[PDB]
């Protein structure tokens, strides 16, 4: 429940619960164009692929794709059959919403457009691999992974 | 103060280590540790970074996706120690906490912190402490791929700190001790980062980087 300017930003992986886990950390890395994105820390061997354009529509719905010189192809975050830890593959750019966390300015969970299907699908990360994680629809969260998109 | 200091020539500091595929704080901690316990006992041993990455949550880091310096200190001193590298390795990765008091060869009472921003406070504390943890703003090309000379970086922010490392020296380039000064860092990104792993970062040039901003060592 936030808005979130268009542009190009730095995904860091967080949580509900830590929101801000201190020095270091994870971000949304690309890895090739239809492989699976990855969770990687801001090094040397990393660093440029790090970068996000995000984009709203007028479902209020998002996209976030990479853009890097010569990408062939203008790829994303991209889901076809979802399931439990399922890859984030840099495909088709898909839509999600991104839901603003409470006591947070840019903070977001990254869900599937996926409700009306009665489960919480959302961004997640198992290893070093983003994944799509899923949890039971209720009337409290508690726990869940989240991104702070930070503007370059 | 001395003009110049540099621990690794007395015998304070690890080689260099590699963090890897996790976001691990860890490094910079384990280095100012290995430090003070040097200074201690006349050992240099070095310390298990995976053992603060598995098991400082309760303190409240996060492992691969980050933490502070600080708290691992914190860790310590409410775990009554920490392992060697040697008998808990690293593998860059989260897993499940798997310290041994048996193999424990470091310890802190708590940490001590460096006035907030000050690079002469943080100059004392090299001169007479030992290499000291700082949070430092790593996030520009300039510095990802920076290879040797005095860094310096128009954009760098010394609010928002985003990489934690190890002040291990400071020093001067050319003739004046006050021109063209520099801290000495020791990073976690391998020998084959900047030079031999190491990186100067312009000194007294308005807190470059955020080096003095957050600053903090273990008391032993």
């Amino acid at each position: 429940m936030a808005s979130l300017e268009d542009g190009t930003y730095r995904l860091r992986a967080v949580t509900t619960s830590n929101p801000d886990p201190g020095v270091g950390g994870e971000y949304a890395t690309v890895e090739g164009a239809r492989q699976p994105v990855k969770a990687e820390p801001s090094t040397p061997p990393f660093f440029e692929r790090q970068i996000w354009q995000v984009t709203r529509n007028s479902d209020g719905q998002s996209t976030i794709k990479y853009q890097g010189l010569n990408a062939p192809f203008e790829y994303g975050f991209s889901y076809d059959q979802m399931e439990q830890n399922a890859p984030v593959m840099a495909g088709d750019p898909k839509e999600y919403i991104l839901q603003l966390v409470p006591s947070t300015t840019d903070v977001y969970i990254i869900r599937a457009p996926i409700q009306r299907v009665g489960v919480d699908v959302e961004v997640g990360v198992q290893g070093n691999n983003l994944v799509y994680k899923f949890f039971p629809v209720d009337g409290s969260g508690g726990d869940r992974p989240a991104w702070r998109f930070t503007r370059e | 103060l001395p003009k110049s200091v540099d621990w690794r020539k007395k015998g304070y500091v690890t080689p260099v280590k590699n963090q890897k595929q996790c976001g691990s704080w860890a490094f910079s901690a384990t280095g100012a540790l290995e430090g003070q316990m040097f200074r201690k006992t006349g050992k240099l041993v070095s310390l298990s970074e995976q053992n603060l990455v598995d098991c400082s949550r309760p303190q409240g880091n996060q492992g691969c996706n980050g933490g502070f310096m600080a708290r691992a200190f914190q860790y310590v001193k409410e775990n009554g120690g920490l392992d060697s590298e040697e008998s808990y390795p690293y593998v860059a990765v989260d897993e499940i906490c798997k310290y041994r008091p048996e193999n424990s060869v470091a310890q802190d009472t708590g940490f001590t912190v460096v006035a907030p921003g000050k690079e002469k406070a943080l100059m004392k504390a090299v001169a007479t402490v030992g290499p000291i943890s700082v949070a430092m703003d790593a996030g520009h090309s300039s510095f990802q791929f920076y290879k040797s000379g005095i860094y310096f970086e128009p954009d760098c922010s010394s609010k928002n700190l985003d990489h934690g490392v190890l002040v291990v020296g400071y020093g001067f380039e050319g003739a004046n001790s006050d021109n063209s000064k520099y801290w000495l860092v020791k990073n976690s990104w391998g020998p084959e980062w900047g030079s031999n792993g190491y990186v100067k970062i312009a000194k007294d040039k308005n807190n470059h980087c955020g080096i003095a901003t957050a600053a903090s060592y273990p008391n032993v």
